[PDB]
């Protein structure tokens, strides 16, 4: 059956002024998220002897950077309205976007996770988590989700399609079905529920033993803020995949290309709102 | 030269009334808050009243706050202080009194036994 | 009291008899003093690299 | 590199050695300032939590295993808005008041004002005691001398409805009390800015408690100080 | 009796002020208002010296100009060498609560103290390899601010009960007590010469003091507010002084008055530490906002910024053949500019 092309999609009468749009506001994000990114890491790379808790923060901005190295080639393709490139770039960039974004939501995690502890460990007096802690807890999410992506490296092709004169798409073929299944529920049951689990769980706990301990505001109002904001901005990525999942057996449903390039354009939009929130407290 | 004079006291029936002014010299007058402490005969000193670099903050203490009122000109360089109605207990020397820095919200050292931006002080006598 | 004021009194007598010179000869003295000196000052004139002792 | 430039660099590494070891001890110790008038008991708190010439003494106590120092300033002039900035980076400042004295309450008041609005001691939170309760009581049964001839506005105050009477005084006792605590609470409210805050205690010269009561307020303090980051 | 004595006092002080007003026949600004200017100075960090936990408070070079001293309120003295940043000495006091420290002009002592009223000698050369306190001085009723050597046996100091003093540190003894001043006293500066010295109070006033037979020469007014920091200029013949009302002025001994005020209309800040360059055109000047600034001492104009520290900048120092400069702040670090 026809397979979904990604990025290259076909424009008629008003080429012209799309390309135009899509050009000015994707430089814009790529504009900003760079500026913001280098100067939060000069601010905080700047410590002379502060705690420790550097790291974390530090690893969110270095994957927001390596997340918006990839906007020059999408805005190369959009504008041949084909694939030209070749099977390096076709195999790289998807792997590349994809160990940015698993390593940016497991890393919000465990910076929550961090927050809690070092509460608590103040409220019964005894020393927090040491170095080799946080050592093995970086290179772990390092190592898993760079091996966790690996199907979006070898399993895609540029293969030769008639569009809705043939042209030349890179695209995922799947080899089988439960393979298919399988590898995109463990994706989404791993890399968006437990963090967000855990995300909740940590705020909440930390704004329970405050409030009860105590016995203003602003505390709440910030808590709510960072809880809110992972489940809308990290959502409509995993609405589409699922829904492209579906179309790939049920043919009756159709789903335009417009849609996938707008939404990775949304997201491309966390590496320009993080350094504003989970920033210490400088700028 | 850091020079402030007071005149205007002297000796009143009670029910009475008088006015207290000093004139300063040696710094600029209106970067600085200003107050008029007392020293009765007997006792330390206390504090009277309080007015600030603008003229818009103004305060007083618990024994006089009916009956005294504290004002400044800065175009002359003065401050004044009007006594309205004076019982027995309000008889002392009055000492006008000059924050330490400038441009500051609070006041160490006003009252201490010695401190230089004080003046010579007048006599009040109320019989 | 009356110490102190005989004291302050005898001090100002003592301080109201010394000889003063003009301003103008202190400013010719003191600018004198500078250009004098001027090529031996490192911080107006900073010796070449391999003279500094931080830099190197 | 020759022999003596060998030599000097290992003797530099065991300074290095040495000074780890001493701020490991100095991070984990607290430094909190007393200050009070000469007719406040402040040397009876002071004997009281010792049981746990020169120009200044220190008082070691020790809590649940928390080392607590506490620094008492005699021997120096009554001027001392010089000194005082050498104290912007203690945990707390603990502040005695004498309550049964009506004469010179209104100087402890100023005190006060001039404490909480100093520009390098600005992030730095204050412990008040209000001392001598028994005092106070037996001065307003006595019924001969009145609050109101030092502040007028006694005359229309009332009872706020978070008293908590507890062992059955005399109602005009518990009037007096939560009188004198506003006068300080509404300094301490007209112009701070979230950065600190004020502990509000009543006390007496037989307690017992006050090394806990410190523990638990340097404890609050350092929790708020971490909660700050993530704003 | 008091009205004589007061009387006496206006008439005084009436007559000095016209004998001064009478030989004001030219300002400095005139007669240097035809000198071609200094232009911008630049000058970069060469050396940064990490290790206090705390404050810094004092510094001081030594007559090398290689080795320097530092003192900081967590009870450490530190002797660095600058040309590396090796580390040579670390010496833990007894109280930490200290707000000076000098180094002896031959190499062989320190010496520091604060607010328990006692002035500490330490001895360096010793028959081991450690440091031991060799004196305390003690019978000031106040907190010391300054201290400054003479020779290996003789040392002057400064405190917070308005006196200075001039101690023997073989016997242990006060040899002479300097009197007069009315608030605290803030700083000293000895002359080239040795033979006279300058001081500044809590008080907007300085005083001339003659060491030998302990007397008061001459009294400076001008301030409006306290005094911080003082020093001569290198030929001996005037001094300048930073107060805590944004300004810094010029005196001269001779002329007996003012010369030169070095301020601007945008700072409100004070000031905490002033020093010369080796010929005395450059007047450098700490503030509390943060920052140095480099004033042209014969123009009065502003030269030059050194900015870089997060804290208070509260010391500061000019080595004894002018190559480098250092600056101490409240943030624990030290800096060499050059
Ligand atoms: C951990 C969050 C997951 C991904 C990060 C989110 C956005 C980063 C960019 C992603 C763009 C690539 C998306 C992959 C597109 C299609 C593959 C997805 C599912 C396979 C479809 C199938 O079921 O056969």
């Amino acid at each position: 059956r026809t397979r979904f092309p990604f990025f290259s999609d076909v424009k008629g009468d008003h080429r012209l002024v799309l390309a135009a749009v899509e050009t000015t506001v994707l430089v814009l994000i790529f504009a900003v998220s760079l500026l913001g990114n280098v100067c939060a890491l000069v601010l905080v790379a700047r410590r002379r002897r502060r705690g420790a808790t550097a790291c974390l923060v530090l690893n969110l901005f270095c994957a927001d950077l390596l997340f918006i190295s990839a906007i020059p080639l999408v805005l190369a393709v959009r504008w041949t309205e084909a694939w030209l490139l070749g099977p390096v770039a076709c195999h790289l960039l998807f792997y590349v976007m994809t160990l940015s974004g698993s390593v940016t939501i497991l890393t919000l995690a465990a910076v929550s996770l961090e927050r809690m502890v070092c509460i608590v460990h103040l409220q019964r007096g005894v020393r927090g988590p040491g170095r080799r802690a946080r050592a093995v807890l970086l290179a772990l999410i390092w190592g898993y989700s760079a091996v966790a992506a690996l199907p979006l490296c070898v399993f895609f092709r540029v293969v030769p399609q008639r569009l809705p004169q043939e042209i030349s798409i890179c695209t995922l073929i799947w080899p089988t079905i439960p393979g298919e299944i399988s590898w995109d529920v463990s994706f989404v049951t791993l890399n968006f529920l437990v963090p967000g689990l855990v995300i909740v769980i940590s705020y909440s706990k930390i704004l329970q033993i405050t409030k009860a301990s105590r016995k203003d505001f602003r505390l709440f109002r910030t808590l709510f803020l960072l809880m809110v904001s992972f489940f809308i901005m990290w959502s409509p990525i995993i609405i589409t995949i699922l829904l492209i999942l579906i179309q790939n057996f049920k043919q009756d449903l159709v789903i335009w290309p417009s849609l996938f390039f707008w939404v990775v354009a949304f997201t491309f939009a966390n590496s320009a709102l993080n350094p504003i929130l989970y920033n210490m407290t400088l700028c | 030269q850091v020079q402030l004079q007071e005149s205007g006291g002297g000796l009143v029936q009670p029910g009475g009334s008088l006015r207290l002014s000093c004139a300063a010299s040696g710094f600029t007058f209106s970067n600085y808050k200003m107050n008029w402490v007392r020293q009765a005969p007997g006792k330390g000193l206390e504090w009277v009243s309080d007015i600030s670099q603008s003229g818009a903050s103004i305060s007083y203490t618990g024994s006089v706050k009916g009956r005294f009122t504290i004002s400044r000109d800065n175009a002359k360089n003065t401050l004044y202080l009007q006594m309205n109605s004076l019982k027995p207990e309000d008889t002392a020397v009055y000492y006008c009194a000059r924050c330490p820095a400038p441009f500051t919200r609070d006041c160490f050292d006003v009252t201490s036994t010695t401190y230089a931006y004080r003046g010579q002080g007048t006599q009040v006598t109320v019989s | 009291s009356i110490a102190q004021a005989r004291k302050l009194v005898e001090q100002l007598k003592m301080e109201a008899n010394i000889d003063r010179i003009k301003v103008s000869k202190a400013a010719a003295d003191l600018m004198a003093y500078c250009e004098a000196h001027a090529k031996e000052d490192p911080l107006l004139t900073p010796v070449p690299a391999s003279e500094n002792p931080f830099r190197e | 590199l020759s022999a003596e430039d060998k030599a000097a660099v290992e003797r530099s590494k065991m300074i290095e050695k040495q000074l780890q070891k001493d701020k490991q001890v100095y991070r984990a110790t607290h430094r909190l300032l007393l200050l009070g008038a000469d007719n406040s008991g402040k040397s009876t708190i002071v004997k009281q939590m010792r049981i746990y010439t020169s120009g200044i003494f220190e008082t070691k106590f020790q809590v649940d295993k928390v080392n607590f120092h506490m620094f008492d300033v005699g021997a120096q002039r009554d001027e001392r808005r010089k000194w005082i900035q050498c104290f912007n980076d203690v945990t707390a400042i603990i502040f005695v008041v004498d309550s049964s004295d009506y004469n010179r309450l209104q100087e402890a008041l100023n005190d006060f004002k001039s404490i909480w609005n100093n520009r390098w001691l600005r992030t730095i939170s204050v412990i008040l005691f209000l001392n001598k309760q028994d005092l106070l009581a037996e001065k307003v049964l006595a019924g001969k001398s009145k609050i109101e001839d030092y502040f007028p506005e006694f005359a229309r105050y009332t009872t706020p409805e978070d008293a908590t009477p507890e062992p059955g005084e005399d109602p005009r006792v518990t009037r007096a009390k939560y009188f004198i605590r506003d006068e300080f609470l509404r300094i301490s409210t007209a112009s701070g800015d979230g950065r600190h805050y004020c502990y509000p205690h009543f006390t007496c010269s037989v307690d017992t408690e006050n090394a806990r009561r410190i523990f638990n307020d340097c404890r609050d303090i350092i929790q708020r100080m971490h909660l700050r980051q993530y704003e | 009796e008091l009205d004589q004595l007061r009387q006496e006092a206006e008439q005084l002080k009436n007559q000095i002020r016209d004998a001064r007003k009478a030989c004001a026949d030219a300002t400095l600004s005139q007669i240097t208002n035809n000198i071609d200017p200094v232009g911008r100075i630049q000058m970069r960090t060469r050396r940064t010296l990490r290790g206090h936990l705390a404050k810094i408070y004092a510094m001081h070079w030594g007559t090398d100009s290689r080795l320097l001293v530092s003192a900081s309120q967590d009870g450490k003295l530190i002797i660095w060498d600058s040309y590396t940043t090796n580390k040579v000495h670390a010496i833990p006091l007894r109280s930490s609560w200290v707000m000076t420290c000098a180094y002896a002009p031959s190499g062989n002592y320190v010496a520091c103290g604060g607010l328990d009223n006692i002035c500490s000698i330490y001895n360096l050369k010793t028959r081991e390899g450690n440091v031991r306190v060799s004196r305390e001085l003690a019978g000031h009723t106040g907190y010391l601010s300054c201290c400054r050597f003479l020779d290996d046996n003789q040392i002057v100091t400064s405190s917070g009960d308005t006196t200075c003093a001039l101690w023997d540190i073989e016997t242990g003894q006060q040899t002479t007590t300097f009197t007069g001043h009315t608030g605290d006293v803030m700083s000293l500066s000895l002359a080239p010469d040795t033979r006279l010295f300058v001081s500044g109070a809590c008080d907007a006033s300085a005083k001339l003091w003659d060491v030998r037979e302990g007397m008061c020469r001459q009294t400076f007014t001008g301030h409006e507010s306290d005094i911080n920091a003082i020093c001569f200029f290198p030929n001996g013949n005037a001094f300048a002084t930073g107060s805590d009302d944004a300004t810094c002025r010029l005196f001269d001994l001779r002329a007996d008055q003012e010369l030169m005020t070095y301020s601007h209309d945008n700072i409100i800040c004070g000031i905490t530490s002033v020093s010369f360059s080796k010929s005395g055109r450059l007047l450098l000047a700490g503030y509390d906002d943060f920052n140095c600034n480099v004033w042209d001492a014969l123009k009065a104009d502003r030269a030059g910024v050194l900015a870089g520290h997060d804290n208070r900048v509260s010391c500061l120092g000019v080595t004894d053949d002018g190559m480098a400069v250092a600056t101490g702040s409240w943030d624990s670090f030290l800096k060499i500019w050059n």
